[PDB]
């Protein structure tokens, strides 16, 4: 079976310009487990990220958080970019939460 | 309700292939392990297991590189039972553990497989016999009912698995045992002259489970704009909301219901 | 803690 996956970008806490913060990129119900995944900041990825150890859930999906830290801004742009088997193309998913 | 479980992968490389496993009590991980490190130990995710003995994790460690050593062949045997190539590549999980109800005996255990991400052989409630979900994981099933397994995982599974669970609460009690309550608030955003988008916000709570509805003039409602998949905060704790279209003044029909274990009461919200 | 059994298919 060939999964593809789902992706939430989000913080940590509750988005405040200033405030140090952890960016947070949620991949899950994906399989097979090899994939890739980067945070960028502006359309560039992000050096210092660092992700869970490799879990599945009851259905035998994979599941991964990938991380960072991050000081919102106002105009600094933040996604998520993923690569993976079943992608014809990898995936960007633009940092928005309210 | 409790539950201390394992989760195995083994993915086939091109020689050794990659094995990891994790363990959590509840939705709290505590044991890791990766052969692709350096020299592949057991290694603790939580501070209830970091005091444990050098003896502890040196057992712990030798029954994972043995688990590793056990997967290649299983790889390898599983490419044999469905006469696979072995060119391409194949994933072999595992999944087991005990899960007491609140009362807080033994509700469940559980020891099962699969092979490419599709169930193979599963180890059923009674404990006694043997789920397998092809005439190949019969071939397994054959090998561990002439051998008694069901036996010994029922062993493991009512007893040591109960036993360490129970421990790991006592020794992480301060941890373990203490929900959070869901932070919450509701945020809203004008989308045309005839909608609006209402979003109940549920953070930082614990344990995972936790169930939010949107309802009008109290009747649950179901377009919506979203349930979100609950995630993980990165702190322990996790995240979750519910959105909903409605017309552009008729807020104030939908409420937002939010139910946590950390909760003494169901919680009730609007914008 | 693991169980001393490993998986064996």
């Amino acid at each position: 079976m060939q999964r593809t996956p789902k992706i939430q970008v989000y913080s940590r806490h509750p988005a405040e310009n200033g405030k140090s913060n952890f960016l947070n990129c949620y991949v899950s119900g994906f399989h097979p487990s090899d994939i890739e995944v980067d945070l960028l900041k502006n359309g560039e990825r992000i050096e210092k990220v660092e992700h869970s150890d490799l879990s599945f859930s009851g259905d035998w999906s994979f599941y991964l958080l990938y991380y960072t830290e991050f000081t919102p801004t106002e105009k600094d742009e933040y996604a998520c970019r993923v690569n993976h088997v079943t992608l014809s193309q990898p995936k960007i998913v633009k940092w928005d939460r309210d | 309700s409790h539950s201390m479980r394992y989760f195995d992968t083994a993915v086939s490389r091109p020689g050794e292939p990659r094995f990891i496993s994790v363990g959590y009590v509840d939705d709290t991980q505590f044991v890791r392990f990766d052969s692709d490190a350096a020299s592949p130990r057991g290694e603790p995710r939580a501070p209830w297991v970091e005091q444990e003995g050098p003896e502890y994790w040196d057992r712990e460690t030798q029954k994972y590189k043995r688990q590793a050593q056990a997967d290649r062949v299983n790889l390898r045997k599983l490419r044999g039972y469905y006469n696979q190539s072995e060119d391409g590549s194949h994933t072999l999980q595992w999944m087991y553990g005990c899960d007491l109800g609140p009362d807080g005996r033994l509700l469940r255990g559980y020891d099962q497989s699969a092979y490419d991400g599709k169930d193979y052989i599963a180890l059923n409630e009674d404990l006694r016999s043997w789920t397998a979900a092809d005439t190949a994981a019969q071939i397994t099933q054959r090998k561990w009912e002439a051998a008694r397994e069901a036996e010994q995982w029922r062993a493991y599974l009512e007893g040591t698995c109960v036993e360490w669970l129970r421990r790991y609460l006592e020794n992480g009690k301060e941890t373990l045992q203490r929900a959070e309550h869901p932070k919450t608030h509701v945020t809203h955003h004008p989308v045309s002259d005839h909608e609006a988008t209402l979003r109940c916000w549920a953070l930082g709570f614990y344990p995972a489970r936790i169930t939010l509805t949107w309802q009008r003039d109290g009747e649950d409602q179901t377009q919506d704009t979203e349930l979100v998949e609950t995630r993980p905060a990165g702190d322990g704790t996790f995240q979750k909301w519910a959105a909903v279209v409605v017309p552009s003044g008729e807020e104030q029909r939908y409420t937002c219901h939010v139910q946590h274990e950390g909760l003494p009461e169901p919680l009730t919200l609007r914008w | 803690v693991r169980s001393r059994r490993c998986l064996r298919l």
